């Protein structure tokens, strides 16, 4: 699967050279198809000061399909559930080979700052986001302290 | 754009950029490599014509003619049926680098597979299967040739 491998190697080199703000990523040992990533909760987000660990797995026909990216750290968020699944259009049908893991990571950081309650992976949380934002922020900060600090 | 477009498959500047009917542009060899997997346009999923690899629409045909006379003094070639094909300019730079440093060999990604260029014996072959073999040489630009990287001239 040499097309994928070389594409992934190129992304890695570019990422580690100019890493996206708030983010770190790298392969698991010598295996370029499995990466780990880390997001430090953006300043001014309700997740600030939180350390979030993610997994990235590349498909054998990358970049024609998106990487599979999941949270391993518990987080209170309408677009991210208890399995760590991330509800984001560019990880589904809006994937494009013009995108990179670096860009996906920044989009995930952007989702932490501004959740999308109209794509409600966790309905109960999405409803609170829409009806009581102060309560939402309180809960998101509480979970950041509990599970991500 | 004054600059050569970037290829969304390999993320590099396009080499021998070809234009699909949907008007997306990719390296010719990235399109060829993706054809082994039966892919449509990587960007919009629209069909790639059945005969596209044999009759591609080049983004700049004039620039192919220039490539086949462009690197001044020397070029790299691989064996075809009854003639030589010139290597694409990006692989040629890798070969030249390795050769100039005295490397015994180097690896190259070519249309979806890894090839070894064996610079001691001047042969290239698919790394997975050593039977797919083509002689290579480093000669002047002004020789007769079949084309560049599978593109006819
Ligand atoms: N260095 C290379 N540059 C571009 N394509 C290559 C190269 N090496 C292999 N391929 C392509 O990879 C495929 C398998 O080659 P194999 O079995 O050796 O690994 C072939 O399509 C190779 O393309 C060539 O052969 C084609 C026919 O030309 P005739 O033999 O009729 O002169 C022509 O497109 C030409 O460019
Ligand atoms: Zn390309
Ligand atoms: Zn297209």
């Amino acid at each position: 699967h040499a097309m994928a491998l070389k594409r992934i190697q190129k992304e890695l080199s570019d990422l580690q050279r100019d890493p996206p703000a708030h983010c770190s990523a790298g392969p698991v040992g010598d295996d370029l198809f499995h990466w780990q990533a880390t997001i430090m909760g953006p300043p001014d987000s309700a997740y600030q000061g939180g350390v979030f660990f993610l997994t990235v797995h590349f498909p054998t026909d990358y970049p024609f399909k998106p990487p599979k990216i999941a949270f391993t750290t518990k987080i209170y968020h309408p677009n991210i559930n208890s399995n760590g699944s991330i509800c984001l259009d560019i990880l589904r049908s809006q994937w494009s080979p013009a995108l990179t893991v670096s860009k996906v990571l920044l989009s995930i950081c952007s989702l932490l700052c501004d959740p999308n309650p109209d794509d409600p992976l966790v309905p109960d949380i999405a409803q609170i986001y829409k009806s009581d934002k102060e309560k939402y922020n309180r809960h998101a900060r509480e979970w950041t302290q509990k599970y991500a600090m | 754009s004054l600059t050569v477009p970037e290829c969304a498959i390999c993320l590099q500047t396009c080499v021998h950029p070809v234009s699909l009917p949907c008007k997306h542009v990719f390296c010719y060899l990235c399109v060829k490599g993706a054809s082994w997997l039966g892919k449509r346009c990587a960007l919009c999923r629209q069909e790639i014509p059945e005969d596209f690899l044999d009759k591609p629409t080049l983004l700049s045909p004039e620039e192919l003619k220039a490539a086949s006379r462009g690197n001044g003094e020397y070029a790299w070639y691989y064996e075809g049926r009854n003639g030589w094909w010139q290597y694409d300019e990006r692989t040629s730079r890798e070969l030249e680098d390795a050769f100039s440093k005295g490397k015994k060999n180097t690896e190259m990604l070519i249309a979806g597979f890894l090839y070894v260029a064996d610079l001691e014996n001047m042969v290239q072959y698919r790394r997975n299967e050593h039977g797919r073999r083509r002689k290579i040489k480093r000669d002047i630009i002004d020789i007769p040739k079949k084309g560049v990287a599978g593109l006819r001239l």
